[PDB]
């Protein structure tokens, strides 16, 4: 293979390939994460090009283990690589410690792999930014990991197309004390701010995490949330 | 293949290693991070760049990393690169402890990482780590110590130093107010805030940590926001008077 | 398109092309013509082997090879690449017998070797083969089989095939033959006639005709056409030209 | 160990004792020999306790990665294959003798996997040092399409025969019923030995032990 | 311009310029001539001197008891190819206890030298050889090039001014098979001397001869051992 | 649409976050000249593509774009023919390997996800180029019924009610969405929809040797390739 | 174990007992030792259970991919070479014998021996611990030109005769008839076995 | 036996809201005693201890390789390890050497971070975890220890009762073992404090 780095420092001190990877993220379909008092919501725009697409065939909101979940903005195929790696990393921890991996621990391990693709030879950084949610030590967690390999713990945040507006909308719209039932509603309203068209239970995707672990909401559950919107 | 090679480990016509020099530029854009040595301890005071209202603040720090029982560090540069280096620092400290059954002496831990950083400048064809570190510690040979290392793998011991944004201005400001040998953690903490105020002031935008010796055991502690608030208003009062 | 898009096989051009493979295909087109015809009881090969020097021996640079006891190979292009492919093809046939205990089926050999060729069309590290070649075989079970592989790694089955300078001119002449109902003794005379017709006596120097065949007449074994039959086909080829 | 399996009209029953022995000495009176692989796949382990523990843990972890990727309930054939190919590779040095039972889209299945990597699909089976006592009860009274109550009863009897007949077996009978709707883990379903009572008067008056040194660390 | 740098780059003409550049090494080495009769294979070569004080470079090397070669090009690549040939020959006598058939050795050279013509960062051999051998098929003369192609020859000449020598071999071609050793060697000397300048003739200092055949193992004649052959030459 | 450095030569991001080399691999699919259609029915899945045999000198049976991956899985490849053969060999390997490790035949979606993941590697590592081809897989799922999946040189993959690839992909999809909007999706209605999509989009009234049809049925899940006489029986009924 | 295969006009008949033992202990009394390697190609398993199953799993895998590449059902000679090579390469570490029989369009019904990495075509063949006691029987009872029914009767009688005498053999006899049309599976229960002198 | 080359004994016992851990102090090679103050119980946290019996090199090696992983774990995790999690860490460390193991049989005694629930366990030389709700033993006098523990142990023992019980079970067991003894050390691990005592034991 190519043994030299493909991401290098420009004369101004910037790692330009990482900057260009972040541009891929900023042009992807929007995603939202909201840390409620008793849980976590993950919401995304799953709008495909035509009726011909079997919406039910592939997912954006994915499980990692029983208590961790995931969503992204950017390059779809890149995301799948990180999903497999994350699921594998979560099993390695469980095999050794016999305890569900802490969300900070999963996010750190995954973020290390992302950093690797910014320095290892003959590879480009991932064109993806991941929103990771979990439940451990009786409390909810919401993290974000970006193409540089940097991670951030959020209370609520937006990624992809119109993230600047969604992030201001989340800040003013809601704050701490949110019930998970209230947080799901807010995540769908944040998405409605960018969405072009009628928002149905087949073009949006939601996942929740609480005491009972992480799971993806069914289209019938999303439909009842959309009945109030 | 030759076409796409960046040539990251080669000398320029004036004997300069350009990737190393461009790595340092990255550190100038990172948040200001200063270290001050005192007789009764040693401190780390860094600017917080994760300063948004919707941040969770799960961890005990942002830039301050415990490495050893007797050592801690702060970073300025690419944070993901800094995660690699701090994790390696923790492994070097445990390899020493396993072998000698004594904690790694401060300067030795810094040299070991600097030998990895130097290797990135001489071979492999990879870009360097875009990080500068400030290390604080205690050992049975030289007591309270303060180090600094840059992407080149070069390091040095200091009585006060600064890296990150406006590092130059902070070192000239520390140069004037630093009283060698007559410094205590109380006066040095006052100086840390005095400097960060000019080089940047809520307790949300700052992050301080101290290393002290209590009952023959080292005590590393990141100060609480209220503690930092009391230190900022004790300076805000002196500035008005 | 001379803008960097044509220096590597791991680089597509903006119009979705791999120019390194196209330039390798040009090395075959510049070379001498080779033809192969599949008939009712076998496959026959013929090659216009241009005589570069009177100093060379009769039979030097044989563009026809035995890849296995039942398989033959006709080449056109950069000869050292062509001979390196003959060794790959040989080892592929050798490895099938060691694995399954019987002669490698021709479509299977064509498929295996075509993918070693394909492999050299994906990387900056290696160069595509500047060669096209044909594989011929005959057995009672599989019948007569003729395949052709190009520098891109494409493998197709043929009733008639030509590669090289006069590839298109030889094709309009093979099309006149009703090979599906002919013998190898009959088709040999025709292969020689087609090679002499597409030969350029003005632009090219003297040539030597290479003829090989595998069929029922040879008991499924790839052989050179004996001197006796070759002289008879060359006599008819020259007599037809007048 | 006495581990046993059964295939009844609506699923599979898995039974196990609770004795761990360290060379003729009972080390544990109640260990868990019935391990989870997937929601509707369980496995009984017998032999070297660390080998049974770790090979069950590894295949359960591999089945979570399998199910997460496929998006489907795992198949019992997959757990059998993953296990065999791993054990065969170790040539019997990983001393785990397993009884895999479960329910997938193709119905209920029961398998016996041996340390060298051989396997059998069986309607009833028994492994461990007490397998012959259990296998006698199963041979004597197994009929196909047994009811859940009838199958539980036979399984308890099969494990119990091993508990009383095998010196390497004892404790209680742990069981697991697996049906199309999921698994019910019946821990200590049967206790063939009534609560052991002693007239224990082994109290030591504070100070009777002669102390030479005493240091107290407040926390 | 851009298609000159690496052997893996095909020019838009279906040419590999690095292979063509390596062949220029052969054309720049001093002339060598190889020819054969019904019983013998002869190698006759001109040896250049790097100054009057320096010696005339060894143009002819031993490969086995039945095979000998003459080189033209990069002398370090010629040594590399010579040791590969010497070794392939050793393997055959070790394993089979019979000489390696000359045509088989030449196929291994073509197979061995083609490998670096298709691999990045690698280069073709800058050596061209004339091979003299004898086996069950009588005597042979082969020609190898930096392009991994090889030729079975009745006679041949590679190197500086080798066109002049080729012309003599083509015109006298018919006489070679029935030639005796003295006459076959003299034919070789005449082709070699045709490359030589008009003011320059053959010498017991610049001439080198290699002979292999029916009863003779590969033998190299260089200075006073060359004298008996030169003592027959008579003109131009 | 800016460029900087070697972003049009290798798979490295462009200033806008695009992968020009991956974009070029999509244009390579059209270089083949052919178009392909795949439609999923109530209890079947059919794939149909062009069959251009220009010289009678070819053996018509060796000229194909339809392939058997496994007994119950088949595929239609669109794009660079050798790149397509390469992907079919890997699909066959991955499928046989799956049954060997897991003891059950690979699901259509898992084989698609697998091939798509392999394709992604080329999209991230610079020393090799993406494959200039599109794979469409059909098969009958034990609990999901008929499946139609497609994967890209980008590494993307998805399931479909109907899909297209090649030169007239956009027009074929425009047509396919107009028919799915308005039928009992029987075997004949699924087969005919696919034939008349290729025909109306290419403006060619087909002859039985001009197209190749492949099908999987719930009654007969084994991937079966249609005869010229079987292709004709559909073509004539379409003209009626 | 007692395994057996017999060639006839349109194919083969393969049989086996059903006993899996571990010392003097019957571990499984109803095992089917006739394992399919392809549609119309089967193998009869004997020796180490772990080794026999491993070789069969690998041979079926290699043959599945081989068949899909040739776009044809694999030849029985190819399946015999596949098993044979594995048994030969690993003969120092394997202790299993996998007899290979089935049907082809080319050579029809064929029976092969793979003992210790060797390869031999046989008109009929026997294997396993039980075969030792029926050599004289199969030598006296075999006649050429046997019908598929006569082959099943020869296979059933020879295996029952061995089952009685061999402690490592017993249970039920599994029969398999591979032909152009397809494969037929028969089971002869321990109650329905043919009877001979047993005192 | 390899385990009997050095000798020694380790024991752990549960309490109502406390846990005890004890070991002998002999370090000897075969029949010769070398030192009378060998450490076999090592602190892993504020309220978490591990005791190692068996071959003295591997007791020291396992304790050191375990402290390495523990320190890294607490640095990455930012928390003190839970007692059950330490057991899984030792099981994984020991099982890594499955086919060439360390000759040590650990015993773990600690309190749940819910600052209360006592935890006791033991691992065989290949890392098989075994949690009990009463006592765990490991040593050359395991038969003696089981006899004493089975007779003396009671369910909800107060720290003082636990101390007398574990002390008497260790002293009387190791007094019937030739290669165990030279004193006994006992740790009583309560929420509020640790009490370490060396007993006045036989010196032969
Ligand atoms: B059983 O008696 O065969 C038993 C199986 C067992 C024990 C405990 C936990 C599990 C969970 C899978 C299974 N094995 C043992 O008791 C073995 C010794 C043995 C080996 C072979 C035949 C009979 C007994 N004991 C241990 O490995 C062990 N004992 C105590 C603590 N750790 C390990
Ligand atoms: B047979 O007796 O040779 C039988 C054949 C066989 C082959 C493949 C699969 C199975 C069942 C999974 C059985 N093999 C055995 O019965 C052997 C013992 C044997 C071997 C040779 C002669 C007589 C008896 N069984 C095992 O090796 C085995 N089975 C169960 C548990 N451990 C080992
Ligand atoms: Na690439």
């Amino acid at each position: 293979g190519y043994s030299f780095s493909l991401t290098t420092f420009s004369p101004s001190g910037k790692l330009v390939q990482i900057e260009y990877a972040l541009a891929a993220v900023a042009g992807g379909a929007p995603s939202v994460g909201i840390k409620a008092a008793n849980g976590v919501v993950l919401a995304t725009e799953k709008k495909q090009k035509s009726i011909l697409y079997d919406e039910r065939s592939v997912h954006k909101v994915e499980p990692i283990t029983k208590h961790i979940g995931l969503v992204y903005s950017g390059m779809g195929p890149d995301y799948r690589v990180l999903v497999h790696r994350a699921r594998k990393l979560a099993q390695q921890y469980y095999l050794v410690y016999q305890e569900p991996i802490p969300t900070a621990q999963l996010v750190q391990r995954v973020a290390s792999v992302m950093q690797e693709y910014t320095q290892s030879g003959g590879v480009r950084p991932f064109g993806v930014s991941l929103l990771i949610c979990g439940w451990n030590e009786g409390r909810p967690y919401l993290f974000q990991s970006d193409p540089s390999g940097a991670y951030f713990a959020w209370k609520a945040t937006a990624m992809g197309k119109n993230y600047v507006n969604g992030k201001t909308f989340l800040e003013k719209r809601y704050n701490e004390d949110l019930e998970l039932e209230d947080a799901i509603h807010t995540a769908i309203l944040t998405l409605k701010e960018s969405f072009e068209g009628q928002m149905t239970e087949d073009n949006i995707e939601v996942g929740i995490c609480n005491e009972a672990g992480f799971r993806r909401l069914t289209p019938t559950e999303v439909k009842d949330y959309l009945a109030a919107i | 293949s030759r076409r796409y090679d960046s040539r990251t480990t080669i000398f320029s016509p004036e004997g300069r290693l350009y990737q190393v020099e461009y790595a340092m530029e990255a550190i100038g854009h990172a948040g200001t991070c200063l270290g001050i040595l005192a007789n009764d301890g040693v401190l780390l005071a860094a600017e917080r760049r994760n300063i948004h209202k919707l941040l969770d603040e799960v961890f005990f720090s942002e830039k301050i990393y415990k490495l050893n029982e007797d050592m801690a560090c702060s970073v300025a540069g690419i944070t993901s690169d800094a995660n690699v280096l701090t994790n390696e620092l923790r492994l070097i400290a445990q390899r020493y402890l396993l072998q000698y059954q004594e904690p790694i002496p401060c300067e030795q831990l810094v040299t070991a990482l600097c030998d990895i950083k130097q290797a990135y400048t001489q071979f492999g064809g990879k870009r360097p780590f875009g990080v500068s570190l400030l290390y604080i510690g205690w050992d049975k040979h030289y007591g309270f110590q303060l180090y600094q290392s840059d992407p080149s793998g070069n390091y040095g011991g200091w009585k006060a130093t600064c890296i990150g944004n406006n590092s130059a201005a902070a070192v000239s400001m520390l140069k004037q107010d630093y009283k060698e040998g007559e410094m205590t953690l109380k006066s040095a903490l006052a100086l840390a805030i005095k400097v960060l105020n000019k080089t940047m002031l809520s307790a949300e935008k700052v992050e301080i940590a101290t290393l002290t010796r209590e009952n023959g055991k080292t005590v590393i502690r990141v100060l609480k926001q209220k503690e930092v608030e009391q230190l900022i208003k004790k300076h805000e009062e002196e500035e008005a008077k | 398109i001379g803008t960097g898009y044509d220096l590597s096989a791991s680089t597509f051009s903006p119009d979705g092309r791999v120019f390194q493979v196209e330039y390798a295909m040009k090395a075959v087109e510049n070379s001498s013509t080779a033809i192969g015809i599949r008939c009712k009881d076998g496959v026959v090969f013929g090659v216009e082997k241009l005589v570069l020097s009177k100093l060379y021996e009769e039979g030097s640079n044989k563009r026809l090879f035995n890849v296995d006891r039942h398989v033959g190979m006709a080449v056109a292009g950069l000869l050292a690449d062509a001979r390196s492919l003959a060794d790959i093809a040989r080892e592929e046939a050798s490895n099938f017998r060691s694995n399954f205990g019987y002669n490698i089926p021709l479509k299977h050999l064509a498929d295996r070797v075509a993918m070693y060729v394909h492999a050299y069309t994906l990387y900056s590290a290696v160069r595509p083969f500047g060669c096209s070649f044909m594989l011929g075989s005959y057995s009672v079970n599989d019948g007569a089989q003729l395949y052709m592989i190009d520098p891109s790694g494409v493998s197709y089955g043929y009733w008639g095939c030509a590669i090289g300078k006069a590839r298109q001119a030889a094709k309009t002449e093979i099309e006149k033959l009703q090979m599906k109902e002919m013998t190898c003794r009959d088709i040999v005379k025709e292969v020689a006639k087609i090679i002499y017709i597409v030969h350029d006596e003005v632009k090219d120097k003297a040539f030597e005709l290479e003829l090989s065949w595998v069929g029922e007449l040879t008991n499924g074994r790839h052989e050179i056409v004996p001197k006796d039959i070759r002289e008879e086909a060359e006599k008819y080829a020259k007599e037809s030209l007048k | 160990t006495t581990i046993a399996g059964l295939v009844f009209q609506d699923g599979v029953i898995l039974g196990a004792d609770t004795r761990a022995t360290n060379d003729s000495v009972v080390a544990d009176k109640s260990c868990e020999k019935i391990h989870f692989i997937a929601p509707k796949i369980y496995c009984c382990g017998a032999g070297v306790a660390a080998d049974a523990e770790m090979t069950t843990r590894m295949v359960a972890s591999k089945m979570e990665l399998h199910a997460l990727s496929t998006g489907r309930e795992p198949r019992v054939a997959t757990v059998t294959r993953i296990l065999r190919q791993t054990l065969f590779r170790y040539q019997g040095h990983v001393g785990a003798s397993l009884i895999v039972g479960g329910v997938d889209l193709t119905g209920p299945q029961l398998y016996g996997v041996h340390p060298h990597g051989s396997y059998s699909r069986l309607p009833f089976t028994a492994l461990g040092s007490g397998q012959d006592a259990a296998l006698a009860v199963l041979e004597d009274r197994f009929q196909p399409n047994m009811t859940l109550e009838a199958a539980q009863g036979l399984l308890v009897e099969a494990v119990t025969a091993g508990i009383l007949g095998d010196l390497g077996s004892g404790g209680n009978v742990d069981a697991c019923v697996i049906t199309k709707t999921g698994a019910k883990l019946l821990r200590t379903l049967s206790s063939p030995t009534e609560p052991v009572k002693r007239s224990g008067r082994y109290h030591f008056v504070p100070g009777t032990t002669a102390v030479l040194t005493q240091t107290v660390k407040p926390l | 311009n851009q298609y000159d740098n690496d052997v893996t780059v095909w020019s838009p003409q279906g040419r590999i310029h690095q292979i063509e550049y390596a062949m220029e090494a052969v054309k720049q080495g001093s002339a060598t001539v190889g020819l054969k009769s019904k019983t013998h294979a002869v190698l006759v070569a001109l040896k250049r001197a790097q100054s009057e004080l320096a010696a005339h470079q060894k143009k002819i090397l031993h490969v086995d008891n039945h095979i000998g070669i003459s080189i033209a090009g990069l002398t370090a690549d010629a040594r590399l190819l010579c040791n590969f040939m010497r070794q392939e020959c050793l393997d055959s006598r070790f394993v089979f206890d019979r000489p390696l058939p000359v045509s088989r050795l030449v196929s291994l050279i073509g197979s061995k030298t083609q490998i670096p013509t298709q691999r990045y960062g690698r280069r073709p051999y800058g050596v061209g050889l004339l091979i003299a051998g004898y086996d069950d098929m009588g005597p042979h003369i082969f020609q190898t090039c930096p392009s991994a192609n090889y030729f079975d020859c009745r006679a041949m000449s590679i190197g500086a001014r080798s066109q002049s020598a080729r012309t003599y071999l083509e015109r006298h071609m018919s006489e070679f098979m029935e030639c005796n050793l003295n006459e076959l060697v003299k034919h070789g000397l005449r082709a070699l001397r045709e490359t030589l300048p008009a003011e320059q003739d053959l010498t017991t200092k610049n001439v080198s001869i290699g002979i292999v055949g029916k009863d003779l193992e590969f033998t190299i004649y260089d200075d006073d051992d060359v004298s008996p052959f030169l003592e027959g030459l008579e003109e131009r | 649409g800016s460029s900087a450095g070697f972003d049009r030569h290798i798979t490295i991001f462009s200033p806008e976050g695009r992968l020009y080399q991956v974009e070029y691999a999509f244009k390579a699919i059209n270089q083949g000249g052919l178009t392909s259609v795949a439609v999923r029915g109530k209890d079947c899945a059919v794939i149909v593509t062009q069959k251009k045999v220009p010289d009678k000198l070819l053996d018509s049976s060796t000229v194909t774009h339809l392939f058997k991956i496994t007994e119950n899985i088949g595929c239609v490849m669109t794009g660079m023919t050798a790149d397509s053969r390469s992907q079919v060999q890997r699909a066959r390997y991955e499928a046989a390997n799956w049954k060997y490790k897991y003891g059950y035949e690979i699901p259509v979606d898992m084989l698609c996800k697998r091939i798509a993941d392999i394709s992604q590697v080329y999209t991230q590592n610079a020393e090799m180029r993406p494959l200039g081809c599109c794979m469409i897989l059909i098969g009958i799922d034990e609990e999901q019924g008929p499946q139609v999946y497609k994967c890209d040189p980008a590494g993307y993959y998805c399931g479909f009610k109907a899909t297209a690839a090649g030169v007239k992909q956009t027009e074929s999809t425009s047509f396919l969405e107009k028919k799915v909007k308005k039928f009992d999706w029987t075997f004949e209605q699924t087969v005919e929809t696919a034939i008349t999509c290729l025909s109306t989009v290419l403006s060619i009234d087909f002859k039985p040797s001009e197209i190749e049809v492949g099908v999987v049925t719930v009654e007969n899940p084994k991937f079966r390739i249609l005869t010229e006489a079987e292709i004709d029986a559909h073509l004539v009924a379409l003209a009626e | 174990t007692t395994i057996m295969a017999v060639e006839f006009d349109g194919g083969v008949v393969m049989g086996s007992d059903s006993r899996v033992s571990a010392g003097e202990a019957v571990v499984n009394r109803v095992f089917d030792k006739l394992s399919p390697l392809h549609e119309r190609i089967y193998c009869a398993l004997s020796g180490s259970a772990a080794d026999a199953q491993a070789v069969a799993d690998m041979a079926a895998y290699q043959l599945e991919l081989h068949g899909i590449e040739l776009e044809e059902p694999p030849l029985v000679l190819a399946a015999a070479n596949v098993v044979r090579n594995i048994s030969y390469k690993y003969r120092e570490d394997l202790s299993a014998h996998l007899m290979v029989a089935g049907w082809d369009q080319r050579e029809g019904g064929q029976v092969y021996g793979t003992l210790g990495g060797m390869l031999t075509r046989q008109p009929f063949a026997i294997g396993g611990s039980g075969s030792t006691f029926i050599y004289g029987y199969v030598d006296a009872a075999y006649k050429p030109g046997m019908s598929p029914e006569e082959c099943r009767r020869f296979t059933t009688d020879a295996i029952a005769l061995a089952m009685s005498r061999d402690g490592s053999s017993g249970g039920v006899i599994y029969l398999v008839t591979i032909t152009a049309a397809g494969v037929d599976h028969r089971v002869i229960l321990g109650n329905e076995l043919p009877k001979f002198y047993d005192e | 036996s390899i385990m009997s080359y050095n000798g020694g004994a380790v024991m752990a016992m549960k309490g109502k809201n406390c846990v005890a851990i004890a070991a002998d102090r002999r370090f000897g090679i075969q029949a010769q005693m070398v030192t009378t103050d060998f450490q076999k119980i090592f602190p892993m946290g504020d309220r978490l201890y591990i005791g190692l019996a068996g071959l003295a090199t591997d007791v020291q090696t396992v304790a050191q390789r375990l402290k390495f992983r523990l320190n890294l774990y607490e640095l990455k995790e930012g928390r003190q390890i839970k007692p059950y999690t330490l057991m899984s860490m030792v099981a994984n460390l020991l099982y890594e050497k499955r086919f060439g193991p360390y000759y040590t049989e650990p015993v773990i005694a600690g309190l749940d971070p819910k600052t209360f629930k006592p935890f006791i366990c033991s691992l065989d030389l290949i890392g098989c975890p075994m949690v009990t709700d009463d006592f765990v033993v490991s040593g050359t006098c395991a038969e003696q220890m089981y006899g004493m523990c089975e007779s003396l142990w009671e369910p909800n023992m107060d720290p003082d009762h636990l101390f007398e019980t574990i002390s008497q079970a260790m002293l009387n067991a190791v007094d019937r073992d030739a290669v165990s003894g030279m004193g006994v050390i006992v740790h009583i691990i309560e929420k509020d404090k640790i009490t370490t005592r060396t007993l006045k034991a036989r010196m032969d």
